[PDB]
């Protein structure tokens, strides 16, 4: 009913100027890292008021890579502003 | 087609199969005997005639496969057809007899220069 | 959408020229948003009124030729036969085409714009007018 | 160090292989969700400082690439609540399907990336695995086949072959020059796909050869166009015969294997009586010519032997299976009527 | 047939399978002796013609123009000899082989039984002309030549491709000309002027019209050394021939466009030619020649009605040789000269004056004397063309004019006293000079005595 | 290229050879 | 030195063959002054290989067999030739360098591998990092001029990447305002009455400008008299390893760094040195000109036609 | 010094660049020959505390 | 030796001009047409065929 | 005494001498399949 438009107005959290911009990468990959609960959320209703029993492990697979991956991409967001001290996406250097 | 995700079926038996001596099995493994030429002249041998133990080993690999691979191909062009007179066969309203007019009937533009 | 053609290649189809440039003004006059979302977005645009103005003025250029190319038709497209002709729908490229070249001064863009957006017209209705199609299946 | 590099170099095709195998759209998900966990380290190997301001600029392209996709498998959970992998049963579904999944081989637009990455990746070793990454999706749209919109997968195929066209005429490195028109003949397979998905497959095997063998080759010490001005006067003249009998089959002119799939393609795409498409297509490919025309204009000129430069030794690399594919990449056109029934 | 190919394909490890250098005599020996096979099954018919296999007629047809093909190959090596001799032997093997390499489809195409195995043959050169050009060319505006050379050939013979496989599957199968027993016409619309205009715009980009010959004089200007390539490529034109296959069929019946190919080229015919008096470069000179009298050829093709026929098919091959021939003097000259600056020359005929009957028997058929195959090659184009209608007399009449003034400011230019600085040209022309410059006029004016063997079928 | 030889394609011999394989 | 992939994971040398025996070495010399007199004498007593010092002929000195070739085909400003210090020339006084570099990286390429093959110590004769002493009395001597000059500094930043420096370090004993009568009485005809320029410059140059690695990590050792002679042979003999021993390396930067495990700092110096195609494989020309450093294609451009002759003289067939 | 022209400034003008065919508006650099290694480099000294009165 | 290099290879001819001979035995499936054109009773239709 | 490895050479060799026995092991063998099928 009304729960399925709410939430997803809030999957509408892509918005991507403010998915790769402006800098602070850091809230650049914060509003990808909560872009799940969108997707899983979303996905622990549909699955959950029918009764489908099984799929019932999915939303749990859908954490599982969601932290695991998301945790790699953080690593290189050291090695970026550890040679710098500040993320700020505005660094363009390899260029086309 | 079925049995999926086999080369070739069992099917096959019924076909002729495609023996030797014909151009392309002696073309296959021509353009790798042009191959192994070239193998040599890569590093520079400086042979041109090289060891025949490379320069040979090609010509075994491209016939054997390229006839292993022949045996199917002609298969294929089979069941394409056998799926498709089965099929014209079939609703013959779908395929019409097409009569027989010589001419004392028709006519053509008719525009000379 | 697809539709704004549909009445477009219905109803007037030579005559009632007034409402011909009216839906044919709005087509090029449409995309020239389409180069305004592109023309801030990948250039540069640091000016809070004045990049809004920049890309007004861009956006109407762009506009200029859809109005009048309804209308350099439908004129001659009455005026001669009152039908459409390959030949007749040909005009309002030329013509049209100048208005660019109007614009942002000519000598290596007015001629050649009257040239190819001036080829490139027939062909439309030559197109529809044999029954062809762009995008088909079997 | 050793061992570990061919057990992520597996691990890769594995992530690929449970793509092509799978009736169940979570795994296509799995599947092509630890290519992006799986790749990034194989950029890194000698740690500089743009490999790292590149797989960065992958990854996020990537990531969302991937994560729009699971927003799209869960709305026909919604609607029919059946998954498998087929025509996706409801419009919104496919639409972000097939526009966000070219995210990952890049079509005409969503490429500022294949430029970014391609170039100034320090590796350019290889950089023969972004030939994987063209293979996983593929391996979607043939399923998916019976359902897009039509109106796109063109309109995405029309805009990129002329925009990755375009693209490089204007290009010096040639790491870039690869990486353009390498969108090109994304667009040929792709304007097929809805037409007898099968002849797409053609044009996919015949890409991963040709563009194969090149890298293979440009593997020496090659970077620059002009670094291989040095080339014949140097290194050797018998591999300069060799960039002269591909980089031209590769645009393709009839005798050679090049010619191979438009003219097979274009028996697809009239008899369909859509003649208006393919010239436009079939007369775009040709300024994709202009490129090589003038890279080839490079190494047969004899252009000023680079300096005194004195290499006496002879070469150590991995040439392998250089020594076979052009011969194949080459001299199969006189062989096959094969290719559209024997892959089908 | 493959009494052809094979032999012509044997020929190529007959070269570099040798010694040094032997290299040359070894291969033009044999190359000359192709010809005897050349002639040996071929001149049957004649009526109902000739077709020995499935995907071969070599030559039926009555256009056997196939003769001259198997020529031209071993007068390349008596040719290209001159400064080719200052490059390496692996080089030297190189070049030799893909001019063979083109020699070897030459056969292939005029047989072709079809017209897919035409086309795919018909762009299937462009590989081996375009190298020769680019390398082995002297000045450095070659390079712009590689192009210029694509990109018009190849630019509009892609629509050949998408018309050819149209036609396939719409009528039957293209496979055979010999099946053309079902015809239906061509009657109009707006789509079948496109069908007729791409079945035949990638042909006339070969043989100029005298708009999009942008090509033809930077090509020829600069180019290999003898000519080597210069000689083939006054072969490869002419062989747009297949317009004959076409345009006798497979839309018959508009002729209703035609006018714009008529008055188009023929007003160029009396225009390109008188473009070229003032040229100061020799081998331009000769390079607006080969557009004039054979663009005439353009308007004898797609008038119907033979008589044409009988005409057009003598001009293919009666430039074929007059037109080849020049090429070779103005190489010569240049050889001891290096310049090829047409006034630097001056003062010949007295220091060479052997070659003094070269010039003259050249310069003479482009004037046609009556006797030759010239005339009775274009005054079979004029009978017809007259009925078209009375007043083509006046400009291919004018074309009879300035042709003449044209040939002699050639020759006649060679006429003065210059002893003037030169103290090269001691050579007095080698036999090899005198060798090559022949066996183009014993067998040119030969045939007019029984010319039965140059004709159509009508 | 005359060293006093006389001379038609080349060299000393086969040049001779040369031309009775043209001619002939 | 690991061989492929194949012939590492099974075994490799990493400290099984360092016993601290390694201990890479060199010295300096001035002009006419450490050249062979010292260095070449110490080989044993520790059991040091010894590699001679520099020449346009070390390229032909490997891959025979070895006879030198003339100096068209290795070409080069040939010495005794720049001599006249050729300030209006043709030139050039900078090629020479190149060729003077091109073998300068090869024997320091050459040394890395016997390490790790072996694990003898190595002494050397100018290794490349003291070579630059030249370019300051050869830039202001004015023979050779900018754009020249940079350009191999050019190379520098490129060149240099992955070479464990070398450990002892020594400069020259030095006879101060000597050398005059030095190289006048030792003959050397074509070293020659080149002035105090090209003198006193030098001697300047070499300490406050080599210093950064005299102050690097590794431990230098410094003379300044006649030299060793019989005297601080011995002394540079027992207690050149007493300093090379207990505080021997600094940073160390030689241990073969932290993926000392025979891992990605470790094997991959040795497996950029096998096979040397790829050492000086950024030494190959710039863009286009230099205006100096030069070969044109036909004019002079035949000197490798000449050298063409089937480039591998003997493989026969069969195998 | 005939055959033909590979000469001077054939090179330079296909050098380093984007390469203007008609035009420049903004180049990007001379790539880095060896293993790229444009940027800066970030080194803190150490932090500075005082481990006092306490 | 014997010099293979040489005439060695016009004997390709023979060798092709057999294969235009291997056909004529697969193109026999006409012996009967009407224009004489009669493969009727004679010795003749039967060699070459 | 040349040195080739002395290892692997006749590998080559007697691989093919495996695989031309292989496939006439199967050619052989599959020619009469047809006819005793058909
Ligand atoms: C064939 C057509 C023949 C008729 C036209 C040729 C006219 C005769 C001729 O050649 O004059 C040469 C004569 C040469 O003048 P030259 O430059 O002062 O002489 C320089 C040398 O002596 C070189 O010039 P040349 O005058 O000494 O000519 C050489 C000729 C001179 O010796 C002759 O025998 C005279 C040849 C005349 C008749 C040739 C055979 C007629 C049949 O020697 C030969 O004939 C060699 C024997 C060839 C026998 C061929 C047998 C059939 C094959 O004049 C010409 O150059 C123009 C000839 C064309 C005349 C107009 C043709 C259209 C009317
Ligand atoms: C557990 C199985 C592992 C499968 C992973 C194999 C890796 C696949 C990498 C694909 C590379 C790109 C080539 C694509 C062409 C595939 C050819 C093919 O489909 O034939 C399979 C063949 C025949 O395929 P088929 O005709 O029977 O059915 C599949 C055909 N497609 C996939 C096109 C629909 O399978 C075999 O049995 C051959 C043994
Ligand atoms: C087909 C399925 C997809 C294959 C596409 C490419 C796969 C390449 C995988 C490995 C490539 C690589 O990284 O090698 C670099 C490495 C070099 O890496 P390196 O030089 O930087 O360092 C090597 C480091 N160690 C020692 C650890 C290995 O090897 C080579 O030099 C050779 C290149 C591989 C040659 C390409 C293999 C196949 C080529 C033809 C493909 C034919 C496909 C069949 C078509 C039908
Ligand atoms: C073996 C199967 C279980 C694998 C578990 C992961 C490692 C478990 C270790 C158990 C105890 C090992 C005892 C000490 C380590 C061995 C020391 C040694 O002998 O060095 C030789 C070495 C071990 O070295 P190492 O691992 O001890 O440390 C050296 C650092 N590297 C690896 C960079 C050289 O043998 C090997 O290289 C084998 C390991 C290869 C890489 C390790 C990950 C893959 C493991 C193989 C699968
Ligand atoms: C006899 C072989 C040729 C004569 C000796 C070969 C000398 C040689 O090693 O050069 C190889 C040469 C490469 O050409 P290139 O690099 O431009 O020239 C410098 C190379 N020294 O040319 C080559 O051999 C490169 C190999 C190309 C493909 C092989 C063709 C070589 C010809 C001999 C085998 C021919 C087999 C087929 C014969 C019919 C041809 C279809
Ligand atoms: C056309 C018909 C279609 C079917 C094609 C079938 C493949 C043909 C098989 C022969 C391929 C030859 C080859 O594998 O590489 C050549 C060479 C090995 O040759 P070799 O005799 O072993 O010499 C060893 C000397 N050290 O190898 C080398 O050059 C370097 C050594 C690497 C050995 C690689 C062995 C791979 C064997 C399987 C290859 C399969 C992939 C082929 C790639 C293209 C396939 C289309
Ligand atoms: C210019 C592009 C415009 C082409 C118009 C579209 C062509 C076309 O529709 O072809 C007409 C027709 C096929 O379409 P259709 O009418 O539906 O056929 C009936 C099927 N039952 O019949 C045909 O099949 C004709 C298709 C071949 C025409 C292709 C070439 C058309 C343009 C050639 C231009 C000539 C050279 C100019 C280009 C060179 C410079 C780039």
């Amino acid at each position: 009913s009304m729960v399925y438009m709410n939430i997803m107005m809030a999957f509408t959290v892509s918005l991507v100027g403010l998915l790769m911009y402006r800098s602070h990468l850091m809230s650049s990959l914060l509003c990808l890292e909560g872009m799940m609960l969108s997707l899983f959320v979303m996905a622990a209703l549909t699955i959950l008021n029918s009764h489908f029993t099984l799929a019932s492990m999915m939303p749990i697979i859908l954490l599982v890579f969601a932290a695991c991956e998301a945790a790699l991409g953080l690593s290189l967001l050291v090695m970026v502003s550890n040679t710098y001290g500040t993320d700020y996406v505005q660094n363009l250097n390899l260029l086309q | 087609g079925r049995a999926t995700f086999q080369f070739l079926p069992d099917e096959a038996r019924s076909l002729p199969p495609p023996k030797l001596t014909d151009p392309r099995l002696a073309f296959v493994g021509f353009l790798g005997y042009c191959s192994g030429l070239i193998d040599n002249a890569i590093r520079r041998r400086p042979v041109l005639l090289a060891g025949l133990h490379r320069q040979l080993l090609y010509i075994t690999s491209f016939v054997f496969v390229g006839y292993y691979l022949l045996k199917r191909q002609d298969y294929m062009y089979a069941v394409r057809d056998h799926d498709m007179f089965s099929y014209i066969k079939s609703h013959p309203e779908d395929f019409p007899e097409k009569d027989k007019k010589t001419y004392g009937e028709v006519f053509e533009e008719f525009h000379p220069v | 959408a697809k539709t704004v053609l549909r009445q477009y290649w219905d109803i007037p189809e030579g005559t009632e020229c007034h409402r011909k440039t009216y839906a044919t003004t709005s087509i090029g006059g449409a995309a020239g948003l389409v180069v305004s979302a592109y023309s801030v977005a990948l250039k540069t645009p640091t000016s809070f009124l004045e990049g809004v103005a920049r890309t007004g003025r861009y956006t109407f250029t762009a506009a200029a030729i859809g109005a009048i190319f309804g209308l350099t038709s439908c004129i001659s497209a009455q005026v001669r036969e009152k039908p459409d002709d390959p030949l007749n729908y040909l005009i309002g490229g030329c013509a049209g085409g100048l208005i660019l070249g109007a614009r942002t001064r000519s000598y290596g863009i007015g001629a050649a714009a009257c040239a190819y957006m001036g080829l490139t017209a027939a062909l439309v209705k030559m197109g529809q007018l044999e029954g062809w199609q762009v995008f088909a299946e079997p | 160090n050793p061992i570990i590099f061919i057990i992520i170099l597996l691990t890769i095709m594995l992530g690929t292989i449970i793509v092509m195998i799978s009736s169940h759209w979570l795994l296509v998900w799995i599947g092509f969700e630890m290519n992006m966990l799986a790749i990034i380290p194989i950029m890194m190997k000698n740690h500089n400082p743009r490999a790292t301001e590149a797989s960065t600029k992958y990854f996020l392209t990537q990531s969302t690439a991937s994560m729009l996709l699971m927003m799209a498998v869960i709305i026909n959970l919604m609607f029919s609540g059946q998954w498998t992998v087929m025509k996706l049963f409801n419009p919104m579904a496919s639409m972000l399907m097939t526009m966000a999944l070219a995210m990952k081989l890049g079509m005409a637009p969503f490429h500022f990336w294949v430029p970014e990455v391609t170039q100034g990746i320090p590796l350019s070793s290889g950089l023969i695995l972004l030939t994987w990454q063209k293979l996983a999706p593929m391996s979607v749209l043939y399923q998916i086949f019976p359902s897009i919109n039509l109106n796109l997968i063109l309109t995405l195929s029309v805009l990129s072959i002329l925009i990755g066209g375009w693209g490089g005429l204007n290009q010096t490195q040639l790491r870039k020059i690869m990486a353009y028109s390498s969108i090109a003949h994304m667009g040929w397979m792709t304007a097929v796909l809805p037409y007898n998905p099968t002849m797409t497959l053609l044009n996919l095997i015949i890409y991963i050869i040709m563009t194969s063998t090149m890298f293979t080759m440009f593997m020496a010490n090659s970077t620059t166009t002009t670094l291989s001005l040095s080339h014949t006067w140097n290194k050797t003249p018998i591999m300069t015969v060799l960039i002269l009998a591909t980089l031209l089959s590769m645009g393709g002119l009839p005798p050679l294997s090049g010619f191979m799939p438009k003219w097979m393609i274009i028996q697809e795409m009239t008899k369909n009586n859509s003649i208006i498409l393919p010239t436009f297509m079939a007369i775009t490919a040709l300024l994709n010519l202009y490129f090589y025309m003038r890279l080839t204009y490079s190494t047969t000129l004899t252009m000023f032997p680079s300096t005194n430069n004195m290499k006496m030794k002879w070469q150590f690399p991995l040439m392998k299976k250089m020594t076979f594919l052009p011969t194949m990449v080459v001299l199969s056109t006189m062989m096959l009527p094969l290719t559209p029934m024997l892959s089908v | 047939m493959l009494k052809y190919i094979i032999p012509t394909i044997m020929l190529m490890p007959l070269t570099w399978l040798s010694k040094n250098n032997m290299i040359w005599v070894n291969s033009t020996a044999h190359s000359l002796l192709i010809s005897f096979t050349s002639l040996l099954l071929m001149n049957q018919f004649g009526d109902n013609s000739l077709n020995f296999s499935l995907l071969f007629f070599s030559d039926s047809l009555s256009t056997p123009l196939l003769i001259l093909t198997m020529w031209l190959l071993p007068l390349m090596l008596m040719a290209s000899q001159h400064h080719l001799s200052k490059e390496n032997l692996t080089r030297k093997k190189l070049f030799i082989t893909m001019l063979i390499s083109l020699q070897l489809f030459l056969i292939m195409t005029f047989t072709a039984m079809e017209l897919i195995l035409f086309y795919i043959l018909f762009e299937a050169t462009l590989v081996p002309t375009l190298i020769i050009i680019t390398r082995w060319g002297n000045q450095t505006e070659r390079l712009n030549a590689g192009l210029y050379f694509l990109f018009y050939t190849l630019a509009g013979s892609l629509p050949l491709l998408v018309a050819l496989i149209y036609i396939q599957n719409t009528v039957g199968s293209l496979n055979f000309l010999m099946l053309q027993y079902w015809v239906q016409p061509v009657h109009n619309s707006w789509s079948n002027v496109f069908m007729w205009l791409a079945c035949m715009m990638a042909f006339m980009v070969k043989m100029p019209l005298y708009g999009l010959h942008l090509w033809l004089p930077k090509a020829h200007v600069e180019a290999p050394i003898a000519g080597s390539m210069v000689l083939a490529a006054v072969l490869l034109k002419l062989g747009g021939y297949g317009m004959l296959r076409i345009t006798l069929i497979l839309n018959p019946m508009t002729d209703f466009m035609a006018y714009p190919f008529i008055m188009l080229s023929l007003w160029g015919m009396i225009m390109t030619s008188s473009i070229c008096l003032r040229q100061t470069d020799l081998k331009s000179l000769i390079a607006y020649s080969s557009v004039s009298h054979m663009a005439l050829v353009i308007v004898a093709i797609l008038i119907q009605t033979p008589w044409s026929y009988m005409g057009a098919t003598a001009l293919m091959i009666a430039h074929g040789l007059t037109s080849s021939m020049l090429f070779c003097l103005a190489n010569s000259n240049y050889e001891r000269i290096h310049s090829r600056t047409m006034i630097l020359a001056r003062g010949l005929q007295t220091l060479l004056p052997l070659m003094a009957t070269w010039w003259l028997l050249a310069s003479l058929t482009n004037l046609a004397l009556p006797p030759t195959i010239n005339l009775i090659g274009e005054l079979f184009v004029v009978m017809s063309t007259f009925s078209w209608s009375n007043i083509t007399i006046i400009l291919m009449g004018v074309n009879m004019v300035i042709t003449a003034l044209y040939s002699l400011y050639m020759l006649i230019m060679t006429q003065r006293g210059k002893y003037t600085y030169h103290i090269n040209n001691i050579s007095p022309s080698f036999t090899r000079e005198n060798a090559l410059m022949s066996l183009h006029i014993l067998p040119l004016l030969l045939l007019t005595l029984n010319p039965k063997i140059i004709l159509g079928p009508l | 290229k005359n060293p006093d030889s006389h001379g038609y394609d080349k060299d000393p011999a086969v040049d001779i050879w040369n031309m009775r394989v043209v001619f002939f | 030195l690991q061989y492929g992939p194949l012939a590492y994971i099974l075994g490799e040398k990493a400290t099984k063959k360092m016993t601290e025996k390694s201990k890479l070495i060199t010295v300096d010399g001035n002009i006419c002054s450490g050249k062979s007199k010292l260095a070449k004498e110490i080989a044993e007593k520790l059991g040091l290989k010894h590699f001679p010092e520099a020449g346009i002929h070390y390229v032909d000195s490997t891959t025979g067999d070895g006879k030198p070739l003339p100096v068209q085909f290795s070409g080069n400003c040939s010495l005794e030739k720049f001599y006249d210090d050729p300030k209006s020339n043709d030139g050039n006084s900078y090629r020479l360098q190149a060729w003077l570099y091109a073998s300068r990286l090869l024997q320091y390429a050459d040394a890395l591998e016997h390490l790790l093959s072996t694990g003898q110590g190595v002494v050397l004769e100018r290794s490349i990092y003291s070579d630059f002493v030249f370019l300051e009395a050869m830039y202001r001597q004015g023979f050779i001029r900018k754009q020249c000059v940079d350009h191999y500094n050019q190379v520098k930043k490129v060149t240099i990447c992955e070479y464990l420096p070398p450990h002892v370090v020594v400069y020259v004993d030095v006879p101060v305002p000597e050398v005059q009568s030095r190289i006048q009485k030792k003959g050397n005809p074509h070293e020659m009455k080149i002035t105090s320029a090209y003198l006193q410059d030098i001697e300047n140059a070499y300490k406050g400008t080599f210093l950064p690695e005299m102050s690097e990590k590794c431990e230098v050792l410094q003379y300044s008299a006649w030299e060793a002679q019989d005297a601080e042979k011995v002394v540079e003999d027992i207690e050149y390893l007493k300093y090379d021993k207990g505080p021997w390396l600094d940073q160390n930067d030689r241990n073969l760094h932290k993926l000392r495990m025979l891992v990605q700092d470790k094997l991959e110096v040795l497996n950029y040195t096998s096979i040397p195609v790829f050492l000086p494989e950024v030494t190959v020309g710039a863009h286009q000109s230099d205006q100096v450093f030069q070969e044109f294609t036909e004019l002079p451009g035949r000197k490798y036609r000449a050298g063409y002759n089937e480039d591998v003289g003997d493989k026969w067939i069969w195998l | 010094a005939r055959q033909w022209q590979p000469d001077v400034e054939w090179a330079e003008q296909y050098g380093g660049a984007v390469m203007y065919p008609t035009k420049e508006t903004a180049h990007w650099k001379p790539p880095p020959w060896n293993d790229v290694d444009p940027p800066k480099d970030t080194l803190v000294s150490n932090l500075t505390l005082n481990f006092g009165p306490q | 030796r014997d010099h293979w290099v040489h005439v060695l290879v016009p004997m390709g001819f023979v060798f092709g001009y057999y294969l235009d001979r291997k056909n004529d035995e697969k193109l026999t499936a006409f012996r009967n047409k009407s224009l004489l054109y009669k493969r009727e009773l004679k010795p003749n239709e039967e060699v070459t065929w | 005494h040349g040195s080739p490895n002395w290892l692997k050479v006749g590998l080559t060799l007697g691989t093919s001498v495996f695989l031309w026995i292989y496939l006439i092991k199967q050619h052989n063998e599959d020619v009469l399949e047809y006819k005793r099928r058909n």
